[PDB]
Order: structure tokens, then sequence, then C-alpha cells
């Protein structure tokens, strides 16, 4: 429903619509079908109303998990929580995981914060074990969309899991 | 005549026997309720319960029902001990020096115990991994289990540390009481790992509070429990947030540092996709290595990605030769960002 | 809903029952004492100020 | 089998027509809980640990001096009543309770801390064998001991070192788990510690790992609790009221005392304070002959040899050095250990499976 | 408490309301918390309804009193409700004058003390505060032999004669 | 005697077991913890129906009836957490708190850890010893001594034997109440204890109520002022009405001990009941000398020593550091052999406590 994507439609198909339905083809290449796809520039743009435009092509179910969600003062939940989504994701493959704003993920922890707030690193835990930790299929589709960030080096970068890494254009 | 048997079974839950008496009776203790007496079932041997011994009761007559066999079964979270997993070295090999030191500290230890103590020595019960990011020793820890014919246990950090008061503590201690008797097992610890497979760079605060509570269950294996055949893998870049103790014997015995990529290292691991992949003739797996430096095991991954993308355009089941150099120029541009 | 009362006992057990016309709408008031069952839980009948939970430590000079 | 068949057998079969009938008069059905109050009148008060609280009857057993208010006693299902009287041991007194007996550990395989060896003897070991030296003194010997170090050496030998001379049963008591963050559950868990080791004292008590008691900071947050205050406060009056004459010692391990209540401390109570320090040459000779008994050693190994260049490497790590050595030999598919293999041991232990490198410019 | 308070204001022909620290249930700050114990936020709900039960009518009056003011509330500032504010400070030189002099009409003294020339030696006390200085002004009699207590007793009480920093470091040490 | 007592259960206990459970227990239901009834209609007048278990309270209206004997059936009968009406007259006031409660009348402690104290003594000289003593001499003066006594300074040191050595010369009666121990399962422990104290002190005239480790209990805490328990939140009542209305201040005085003012609660800390506030220092020169000196009458020691000389190198210290001081004058007299402890072995002991601490 908006121009100038052209683009991004052949890399959106290749990541989205293959690994889900046509990933037997991957499997005449010799390769694992990605697991997801990087997401870069502010939201608004191809990131919110296009990608869940995209789940109605696929017939996935289409799940929102933010950086600002699961955001809670009981400790362990967080990622308890990150244990039961994916692991249900498992069972369903045409399901899809958007992340929006994963900066807030990707933010490590620079200071002791003694009380309040200590779960900066507890969520990477669970969903880099459904990722990094478990070896490379797609049973979900989980897009990380990076918003800003500089100095995080979380791992979630790299094409260690997910594959195509999308820029904004900014011209 | 089964379905009246047990549909009208009013339900039968789980204790452990703490002391037997000569009247008959048996002290069994109930978690959602506590220790109780009940009475020895007619079929059942008073003097054959042991402390800690995992029995069957009755909740109608709340007496004893049945007798189990005595294993460690806690509340689960990412806890299940599993048997031989799918991984392999081919995969996640490719390195001489990398399989060659987990031979010497895995595989001569826990499969023949009697060649260290033929000597009078100990052997190494944990090891630390190093090497640059980009690893993918996380996956070569399940192929450690599943060719050993040993147990594999992870343990995840996250699920066993709650805001809870003594969940910092009894989830340890469920690690504790399970190694007991599935010592012939390799344990697996989340959370501390920095070495880039899995790499959530510790915990700040986090680390800062069931430091104390975990580590010091961690070494009464040796003092207290005085078992052996127990392998505890860890990995860490570098030691801050923990216990500057550590380096003590028991708990970090030998270290296995990850050599560098090089040309000859990567050389194989190129071999290794290949067997999977349908790649054309002609094509050097060599010279590729060559175009590159430093190239990390998820760039590898990430390469044969991009190499077959090129494929799909062509509508061919094989890579050919031209998408390779064309994958190539991606990933080194990819890789020399950040 | 209208002519339903929502009550919760001190037994951390909320019953939704229909009101009776034993007792009325501005009789049936939060922090007020309300007899009801003590097995069923079911609305009876409003009784007199008595024990009102007066807070002590609460100086009261006339 | 024989003699207590023309001994004790006869002795009940006389009674075969009575004991044997008037035991099964109590039933199977039967049940345990802790008592509050004991009056003459043949009633108390009896609590399970689902909390029934009842007022219920005592039948005869056993006399009213037996029966202790806070002890398991043998209850009835039903009626509830007191038919008698169990052991206290049912009680949940410490979260965590170890009984090492036999400990393994001893002055001579610690290495060369004899200066130390001497000195922990006085506090703990001298009152138990000898304790007419502090009594023609007049003056009582200290029950608690400060431990300083890391795990495994001078936190963990030391602890096991004193405890086997002292023909006594080890006792491990986490620091960690002395406070439930849970107003009650500090002096509960603090008194039943004395309890245990105070009927015969069997035993000594040892805590080790204290990094949460120790530091109460001022505040339920920020690494310390509410509940340590009243712990610590509390506990002071337990080491004032346990009396002995040496048979049960309190040895408690942390890495810092500026954090600990001055209550608590109270000097003169613990005079104790053992501090790490660093070995000496004659404490890694001691563990190498342990080790090199059963290990054969090549003609170019000698003791003067490995001790030629080291670090001061505690009892533990020279332990290790010895186990890199054997592996090496492992390679070469031999059982004794030769020269070369300790020359690149010694290069891997103090530098790949140890990171130091003793960082220099004065530092 | 609401309904409680104004439970006996309607047989009482009059009515006056009084609230110790009000910055308990009525500072809110940065936090909800409010609605973690619900026995706060009722509180100040149901005084909603209970002020604006009787408008019009005098008898009804609702007071609070506490050490400081941060959150403001719009919503309570209007005619019938808590508005004005009236600071009270610690009292000025001449403002604990009349304090003292009816402290020392309930004790025996000799009726010689000037109330209006202790007040130049106290500094920063409250009402209650200076009930505490009329006792330790007494045990000054014990220290210089005297049945009751003179204006001199008081010339030595009123000045510190407790802690401080004492004759430790005095004239040149 | 042992086949005697097996067969009473089918004998007496029949009877027994009746009227002490059948009865108890009769419709889902002598020291009383517990008491508990079900659905039962009695014609306002000993209608009771109490449940003491916090879920499903019950009260009762419909005038007021005081019964301190039998209630309704007797049996059982309580009170415990929530206080309805009609039911005060019987109190469960039973409880093994007896190892809590410390009575001592006249104290024959006079110094020993405390030698040098006298400068606390004269703070409390003229708000405690006096009133003691010479009561009537607050007439004259035209005010009384003020209700109670706040202590301060190190933790666990000065608080015990100061507060005894003052009773000595005033010949009163020392009850030390621990406030950890207050604190118990039993909901109301604290408020209940209180209130035989002041019980206690109008029978005797001139008598020291002390209240040890008031931190645990305090004026609120979080389980009583944060919580919906009440046990310190009904110990301050005990506080107020009692001590302050009731009580004279002559006769029945209250001392408190803390480490610090804030951990109690402001509405105390305000005048009108806690005034005096005592702060611990340490000992001097001539005060860390007097107290060697008495410990040296148990200790085995040389009669050529000196102990001025042992208390100047040593800095000012509490009451537990000076005793380290003499018992590990001991310790390093076993290194040398010695039946009893030189002057060398007193100057170690000072350079152990100086160099081992250094605070």
């Amino acid at each position: 429903d908006v121009g100038g994507l052209d683009m991004q439609k052949q890399e959106i198909r290749e990541a989205v619509e293959l690994p889900l339905v046509q990933a037997d083809l991957y499997e005449q290449i010799g390769i694992d079908p990605p697991r997801g796809v990087l997401l870069y520039g502010p939201p608004g743009t191809g990131k919110t109303m296009l990608v869940k435009a995209v789940a109605n092509s696929t017939k996935a179910a289409f799940i929102r998990v933010n950086g600002s969600e699961f955001v809670h003062k009981y400790l362990g939940e967080g990622p308890r929580m990150v244990r039961d989504v994916f692991r249900l994701a498992r069972e369903n493959a045409p399901s899809i995981i958007f992340i929006d704003e994963v900066d807030s993920i990707a933010t490590k922890r620079f200071d002791a914060q003694t009380g309040s707030d200590r779960e900066v690193q507890r969520i990477l835990i669970e969903l880099l074990t459904q990722m990094d930790g478990f070896d490379q299929s797609t049973n979900v589709k989980v897009i990380m969309a990076t918003n800003r960030a500089d100095t995080l080096d979380p791992a979630l970068l790299r094409p260690g899991r997910l594959d195509r890494k999308i820029e904004f254009p900014s011209l | 005549k089964d379905e009246l048997r047990l549909l009208q079974e009013p339900g039968s839950y789980v204790g452990e026997v703490i002391k037997i008496v000569s009247d008959k009776k048996v002290l069994v203790k109930v978690q959602p309720e506590g220790k109780y007496i009940v009475d020895v079932a007619k079929d059942i041997n008073v003097k054959d319960l042991k402390a800690s011994q995992r029995v069957c009761l009755r909740s109608d007559s709340y007496m004893l029902h049945k007798v189990l066999e005595n294993k460690a079964d806690p509340l689960v979270s990412l806890m299940m001990v599993e048997k031989v997993p799918d991984s392999t070295y081919d995969m996640v090999g490719g390195l001489t020096k990398q399989i060659k030191e987990i031979k010497e500290v895995i595989e001569l230890p826990v499969k023949h115990p009697e060649l260290f103590e033929s000597l009078g020595i100990a052997q190494p019960k944990g090891v630390i991994l190093y090497g640059p990011p980009g690893t993918g020793k996380t996956l070569l820890a399940r192929a450690v289990a599943h060719h050993t014919d040993c147990k594999f246990i992870r343990v995840s950090g996250a699920e066993l540390v709650q805001k809870y008061i003594g969940e910092g503590s009894r989830m340890v201690r469920e690690l504790f009481v399970m190694a007991r008797e599935h010592a012939p097992s390799i344990i697996f610890m989340d959370e501390i790992d920095s070495i880039g497979s899995t790499r959530v760079e510790g915990s700040g605060g986090g680390d800062s509070e069931v430091q104390r509570t975990m580590l010091e269950l961690l070494n009464q294996l040796d003092g207290f429990e005085t078992s052996k055949n127990i392998k505890i893998i860890m990995a860490t870049n570098r030691l801050d947030i923990l216990d500057p103790a550590l380096l003590r014997p028991g708990r970090i015995d030998r270290k296995i540092e990850f050599p560098p990529p090089s040309v000859a290292a990567r050389a194989e691991i190129l071999r290794i996709h290949s067997r999977k992949m349908n790649l054309t003739r002609g094509i050097n797996l060599r010279k590729v290595a060559e175009k590159m430096n430093g190239c990390s095991g998820a760039d590898v991954k990430g390469v044969c990605t991009e190499a077959g993308m090129y494929a799909l355009r062509e509508r061919r089941i094989h890579v050919t030769q031209e998408d390779f150099e064309l994958a190539v120029g991606k990933v080194m541009n990819k890789n020399q960002e950040t | 809903v209208g002519k339903a009362a929502v009550v919760k006992t001190s037994s951390r057990q909320t019953v939704f029952l229909p009101m009776v016309g034993l007792v009325d709408p501005d009789k049936l008031k939060p922090n007020d004492l309300v007899g009801v069952n003590k097995d069923s839980y079911l609305i009876l009948d409003t009784l007199p100020s008595e024990f009102d939970s007066r807070v002590k430590a609460m100086e009261v000079d006339e | 089998f024989v003699s207590n068949s023309e001994i004790l057998k006869p002795f009940e079969k006389k009674q075969e027509e009575e004991k044997k009938q008037l035991e099964e008069i109590r039933g199977n059905p039967l049940s345990i809980g802790t008592l509050e109050e004991i009056i003459d009148d043949d009633h108390a008060i009896v609590t399970s640990p689902t909390m029934p609280d009842y007022y219920v009857s005592i039948l005869s057993f056993v006399d009213k001096e037996l029966l202790e208010p806070g002890c398991s006693v043998l209850l009835h299902h039903k009626t509830m009543s007191i038919v008698g009287v169990l052991q206290d041991d049912a009680d949940p007194m410490v979260s965590v309770m170890k009984m090492d007996k036999s400990p393994t550990e001893s002055y001579s395989d610690i290495g060369g801390l004899e200066s130390q060896i001497q000195e922990i003897k006085e506090s703990v070991e001298l009152p138990l064998t000898h304790p007419e030296l502090y009594e023609e003194m007049g003056i009582k010997p200290p029950k608690g001991v400060i431990l300083y170090g890391a795990p495994g050496t001078g936190k963990t030998l030391l602890a096991k070192a004193v405890a086997n001379q002292t023909s006594a049963t080890f006792l491990r008591i986490v620091g960690s788990e002395l406070i439930q963050k849970y107003l009650g559950d500090g002096p509960r868990l603090c008194r039943q510690i004395f309890k245990v080791a105070g009927e015969n004292a069997p035993s000594i008590v040892f805590i080790d790992e204290i990094d949460a008691i120790g530091t109460k900071r001022y505040d339920s947050n920020s690494g310390g609790e509410r509940e340590i205050q009243r712990t610590m406060l509390e506990l002071l009056n337990q080491l004032d009221g346990f009396d002995d004459r040496g048979d049960v010692k309190v040895i408690m391990a942390t890495n810092k005392i500026e954090t600990l209540d001055p209550a608590l401390i109270r000097p003169g109570r613990i005079d104790r304070k053992i501090l790490f320090e660093n070995p000496d040459l004659s404490t890694k000779k001691k563990i190498l002959g342990i080790h090199t008994s059963k290990m054969n050693l090549s003609e170019d190994v000698n003791l003067e040899t490995l001790v030629t260049t080291k670090d001061d490497l505690s009892g533990a790590d020279i332990q290790a050095m010895c186990t890199e050595a054997g592996l090496l030999a492992l390679r070469e598919r031999r059982m004794q250990v030769t020269a070369e293999d300790f020359k690149q041991a010694k290069e891997r232990v103090m530098k790949n499976k140890v990171e130091e490198n003793l960082e220099g410019l004065y530092l | 408490l609401v309904r409680d308070a104004f439970a006996l204001a309607k047989e009482k022909a009059p009515t006056i309301i009084f609230i110790d620290e009000l910055d308990a249930i009525g500072t809110k700050r940065f936090d909800s918390e409010k609605s973690g114990d619900r026995e706060v936020q009722r509180t100040m709900l149901e005084l909603l309804n209970q002020l604006d039960g009787f408008s019009s009518d005098d008898r009804v009056k609702v007071l609070a009193a506490t050490n400081r003011v941060d959150v403001l509330d719009p919503a309570l500032l209007r005619s019938g409700r808590l508005d004005r504010k009236i600071e009270f400070p610690l009292p000025s030189e001449d403002s604990r004058a009349q304090i003292l002099q009816i402290h020392s009409r309930k004790m025996t003294t000799d009726d010689d003390i000037n109330w209006q020339e202790l007040a130049r030696s106290t500094d920063e006390f409250n009402g209650a505060q200076l009930k505490a200085v009329t006792v330790e002004a007494g045990m000054i009699a014990l220290r210089n032999g005297q049945s009751s207590v003179k204006h001199e007793d008081f010339v030595e009480g009123i000045s510190e004669v407790q802690a401080r920093k004492s004759k430790s470091v005095s004239f040149y040490a | 005697l042992k086949q005697t007592e097996n067969d009473l259960k089918d004998i007496e206990a029949r009877i027994k077991e009746k009227a002490g459970v059948k009865e108890s227990d009769t419709g889902l239901a002598h020291p009383l913890q517990v008491a508990r009834c079900t659905k039962i209609i009695k014609g306002e007048d000993a209608k009771y129906v109490i449940n003491l278990k916090q879920i499903a309270k019950f009260v009762v209206g419909l005038g007021e009836r005081v019964s301190p004997t039998d209630i309704e059936e007797g049996m059982r009968v309580g009170v415990d957490r929530s206080k309805y009406n009609i039911e005060l007259p019987l109190p469960p006031r039973i409880d093994p708190s007896v190892t809590m409660m410390t009575v001592e009348e006249k104290p024959d402690v006079t110094y020993s850890d405390v030698g040098g104290c006298k400068d606390q003594i004269e703070k409390l000289r003229e708000v405690v010893e006096l009133p003691l003593l010479s009561p009537e001499r607050f007439a004259t003066l035209g005010i009384d001594p003020p209700k109670g006594i706040l202590l301060y300074g190190p933790p666990g040191t000065g608080k015990t034997l100061c507060a005894r050595a003052v009773a000595n010369r005033t010949d009163a009666t020392f009850i030390r109440v621990i406030g950890s121990e207050l604190v118990q399962k039993y909901v109301g422990e604290g408020a209940r204890m209180v209130r035989e104290l002041f019980e206690m002190a109008r029978t005797k005239k001139a008598c020291i109520i002390f209240f040890d480790e008031i931190d645990a209990v305090g004026g609120a805490r979080f389980d009583d002022g944060a919580g919906g328990d009440n046990e310190v939140q009904r110990t301050m009542l005990e506080l107020i009405t009692q001590l302050d209305g009731f009580d004279p201040r002559g006769n029945i005085k209250v001392m408190f001990a803390t480490n610090r003012p804030n951990t109690l609660d402001p509405a105390l800390l305000r005048p009108g009941r806690i005034d005096r506030k005592v702060e611990f220092s340490l000992p001097d020169l001539e005060g860390r000398a007097n107290i060697f000196r008495i410990h040296s009458k148990s200790m085995s020691v040389e009669r050529g020593i000196r102990w001025e000389l042992i208390s100047r190198l040593c800095p000012n210290s509490t009451g537990a550091e000076l005793r380290s001081v003499c018992t590990e004058a001991g310790m390093f007299a076993i290194r040398a052999r010695r039946k009893v402890a030189t002057e060398k072995d007193f100057l170690k002991a000072v350079d152990k406590v100086i160099s081992g601490y250094k605070k």
C-alpha cells in the first residue's frame, strides 16, 4: 500500500514467504531457512503497516513482542514469558513474532542499579537461547527492528541466525 | 472393568520418606502440607523405606499408597535431563585444536576415570571456553553429551532466578540434589557466556545477588557429595562480576581457547557446509578462505546463506562459483561495519 | 447486573447473587456489616452498626 | 542371635500375652504435631504442619516432664490426642543441615600453614583437648572464629583440618540461608543451631560463604535486609547464653568484617582472626609429596626442581599442576610423567590455566 | 474513618474533622502506589463525596495538618475544601516568650521570672520543644541547691546544658 | 507401671477423649490457643459465635454482656488477633513466655565493664536516681521527671550493665524485656507483655521497666503499622494510655534501648513521653584502668604488673573490647608456657586489638 518499497518487496518475500512456504527450495540448495530479518530506521515507515500486511499473505500468526513490553517488577517472569511464547511457536509453523524498538532489549548494563531495575540482562537469556542456543530452524518469524543503536552489541547482530539487514532509505 | 476402578480413584500425590517407626507407621514429608505420619501399606515393607525415598501417598485417607523409583524430580523449568540429543562434531567442528582439547579435558576423565586415578591425580570437572565472538560452541555442548553417551543438562539462570524469596536458592538446590543420582551427565550453565555464540555479557544486577547462593552449592559436589563424572561446562571471555576466586580447583580446572579462524582452520569449515549444500564443479574452497580475515562461525553460515539467495534468483538447485564471489563481497562489508 | 449485587466476604471469596427484597440498595454499602451465610455466602439481611472497625489509637474528644 | 535368644527373647515371652496386645491399642491411624503448652490436667495444644490448631487431651504414656513444648510428638488422626512423644528432629530446625563425620583434611595436608595451625588450635582444639590451660587462668576460650581468604584454600582446608584432630562431626551451615527475609525466621534458625549440638556436644558448628547476613547495609535493598538487623542482634544473646568447655565451636567465614554489627562481634567472645598468608617454600613441597607418591617420577624430576620457579600458588593450585603434568603423559601414552611435561605444565597452569601475568610498573 | 468521622457529625450539632500527617495519604508524588494499598486511595475518594454532601452547612468542617506540601490537587482547591495554605514555621524570638510564660504558670516558681529576657537565649524551638526546656531548666535547681526554681536557674538551662559539643573544646585548646 | 499405662487408652482415655476432643470439636469446632464455632443459634445474650481464624470473621451485636468466667458453652472461647465487642473479658493470655521475662530486684552489679561510666550515671542521676529516692523533692520544684528515658550509643554495649548500676543506689527492681523475643507467631504478644509490666509496677513502688531491643518493636512496623495485624500497633497504646494518663510519673518509670533514634516512631519521639536521650561514651584512662583490675582478680597474673599502663596504650574502647584485652592476655602466655600473664602479655594483647581491628 506504500510506494517506493520495491527494494524491500524482493527482500520481504525471500525472508518471510519463502521460509514459511517455499522453504523446501532451501533444502534443494542445502541451507537452512532464515530465522528472521533485521530492520533499521524509526518506526512508521515500511515497518508497522507493512509487516502487519505481510502476515496476511503468508497466513501466519502475527504476535507483537516489543522491547518495552513484558516490563514489570517481578524478577524472572520477563524471560519466563519469553520461554513460553517461543515454545508454542515451535509447534505452530505459521507464526510471526515482530519486535519493535529492539534497542530497549539490546541495551546492556553500564551501572549497578541495586534495587529497581535489574532486568536489563535477564531478557537476553531466553531470547538468545531460542535463537543462538538451538540449531538453525524456522518454526516462527522473528523480526527485530532496530530504532537507535550505536555501541550496543548484544550479539543479535551479524548473520548468526537472522539473515537480511534492512535499512530504511534516507534519500 | 478398569473404567470403574481408575475413574473412581480420588488421586494420590508423591512424598519423601523421613524416618521409619517400629509401630508399622512411617513419616512422609508432604510438599503442600508437611511432615505427616501415615500407615505403611500391607504390600509395602516398612524396613525397605530409606531416607528421602520417593513413595506415593493417597489423598483420600492420607496414608501410604505405593512406592516409586528413587530419583530427584523437582519443579522443572528447562531442567529436564535428556539423552544423546541431535548434534555432531562435523557441523560445529573444523578446527583441530578445538576438538583435540575436548578429548583431553572431557573424553578422557569422563569415559575412563581410572586414567587419572592410576596416577594418583585429580581429573578436571570443569572447563572455561574462550576465543573471539562467533564461535558456535553452544551447539558443540550438545555434541559432547551425544557422542560420549552421557546425559545433557542445560542450566538457564533466567528460569532459576525469580523475585520470590528462596527462588535463588531452592532452584539451585534442585540442581544440587539432581546431580547426586544423575552425576554421570554433563551440565551447561547460561547467563555467564561471553564467548559470542550466546552472549549476554554477564549481568550486573542479576549476578550481584544469586552469586552467593549458587557458587557455594556447586563446590559442595567435590567437598560434600564427593561425586565424580560431573562435567561443568562454563564459558566467559572475562572475569568481572563473578567470583574472582573461581580459579581454584574443583570449579575451574582446564581452559580451552578457541583458536583464531585462520585460513587453514576455515578451509575445513567451508567443507562442512559443502557436504549438505549443493555446489557446482571447479569451486576452490581454500581460495575463499584467503579472501577474508578473521571470519567467525556466524559469518560462515551467513555467507553460505547469501550464496543460496543468488541461486534462487537463477532457479538452480546448485550454487555456481559466480554466486560465491558475489556472496563473499557482501559478507566482507557486513563484517567490516561495527 | 442492575438487580444483582456483588458482595465480597472476609474469606477472600466473591459471590454473585441477585438482590432480595429483604435488603435495600441504600443499606448495602462497603465497609458495613452485612450478615451472610457461612457456607453458601448468601446475603440475608443487613445488621445495625455495632463494630465499625473504629481504628483505635484515635483521639476522640467532645 | 544365640545370646539374644536365651536372654532377650525369654524376657518378652512372659510379656507376650500383654506387651504384644497392649501396643496395638494405639492403632495404625496416628499423626504428628508440635507441642505448645503443657499442664497437669492432661490437656495440651498441638499443631500439625497444616495448622489445625486444636485443644486436645493427653493420654498416659510418659510423665509431663518428658513433654517439651516445641518438639514433635506422636498424635492421633481424628481425635488429635497426645498418645506419646517422639524425637524433635522432625522440626524444621535449620534449612541446610549437613553432619560430616571424620573430615578428610588434616593439619599435615594443608602445607606450610603450621604457623597458623598452632594459632587456630588455641582457640578451638586446645580448649576441647586441654581446657585446664584456660581453667587455671580463669578465662573463657573464644567461641567464634573469623575466616578470610578464598574458598578451597583458607576458607575450606582450615575448616576441615581442625575438625579432624578434635574427633568432632563437621556441621556445615550456609550463611546465606540464615536469612529468610521473613520476620521470626531469623532468630528461629539461629537458636536451633546450638540445640542440635548442645545435648551431648558431639559436633562443632561451622559456617562458610557469607555474602548476605554479613552486610545489612542501611535498608532492605542494595544487598542488605531488614531481617539481618534483628538476626545478628539476637544471635549475640545466643553466643553469651551458650556456655561449655569448648566441645562445640562456631567458625564463620566472611570477606569483610566492616559491614558486621559491632554488637554481634563483641570482642573477647571472638579472639580468633585468621588472615590469608602467602604459601612459603615448604607449602608446595608438602602438596607434591602426596601426589608424587602414587605418580612415578623420572630421574630428572626432584623436589627442588619443581619449587625453583613458583608464584607461591596455594596448596590447591599446586594439585592442579600435578594433574596437568599427568594429562601430558596421556598424550604420549605412558603412566610415568617425565621432566619434559612439568616444564610445559608450569607454563600452562600459571598462565593459560590461571590468568595473572603479573602486571608490573607498580601495580 | 471518612464515614466514621461523618457518622459522629450527624447527631452532634457542630463538627470539625482533623487529619494528622496529611502527606501520607495526600502526597502521591510520582507514584501510583495509592493503587497498591487501596486503603490510602479510597480514603481520598470518600472525602470527595463527603465534602460535597453539605455545601451550605457550616457545621461540617474537615481540616488537615502535616509537615510540608508537595503534590497539589486543584480539584481539592475550592470553597468548601482545603484551599488556603497556612504555614506554621518555627516561632520567632518574641513568639516563644508567651509560650514559656504559660509553662511557668502551670508550675510553681518564685514569680520573679521575666519571660521577655529568657526569649533571647532560645534558637529554633517549637511549642513542644519549649516544654522539654522547662523540664531541663528545673534540673538546674538541683545543681544550684535550691528548693524552688528561681529566674537564675532558667538562664543556665535555656542556653544548652545538654549534649552538643560540651566542654571538650572551650577557650583555647 | 509400663503395662499399666498401656491399656488406659481403652478405659480412662475413652472418657478423656470424649470430654476433651468430641466436646471441643462438636459442630465442626485450660489454656485456649484456638476457638471455633459453626452455625450456632442461641437467643444478643451469650451469642459468641466467633471464628479466631482470619477466614470468615464474625461480630457480636445487640447490647453488651460481661461474662469473664463462662461466656456461652465454655470449652473453646478465644479472641486472638481481632477483639470483637463483648469478647474482651476472656482474652487468651496463655503463652510459655516465662523464658523471655527477666526480673531482678535490687541487682548487685556495681562496676564490671561499666567502670568509668559515672558520667552517664550523672545523666541518669537527676531524672532516674532522684525520683526513685526522694520523689517529694519535685513537689517544691514544680516540675516532675519525664515519662521515658532514651538510651543511645554503640550497639550491644552500655545498655545492659549500666542500667543495673543505677538501680543499686535506688534499691529498685530492674525488669529487662527483650524486644526481639516479643515478636512471635502469636499476634499481640508485644502488647500483652507490656500490660503485665505496669500491673506489677503498681503493686511495688519505685520499679524500673526496661525494654531491650526496641527496634524490633518500636511504635510501628510493617506487619502492624503497614499490616492488618495488631501487635506493636496495640503496644504503643500501653505506653500512652497507661503510663502517661493513669500511672504517676514518680513511682513508675520506663526506659528503652536502641541503636538509632530514627528507627522508632516519630510520634513517640515527641515531648511528653520520650525526653531524656542518654548517649553512651567510652571509658577514659581512669575508667579503663578500673575495669582491668577487676578482671585481674579472677585471672591469674603477676603481682608486680601495673593496670594503669595497660589501659594507657589502648585508646577508647567499648565494654567488650576492654574484656578482650584480659582474655587475650592468657593466649600469649600459652606460647611462652606460663601459668600467669606477665606485663608483656597485656602489651601484646593491646597491639592485637589495635592492629587486628583498626577501628
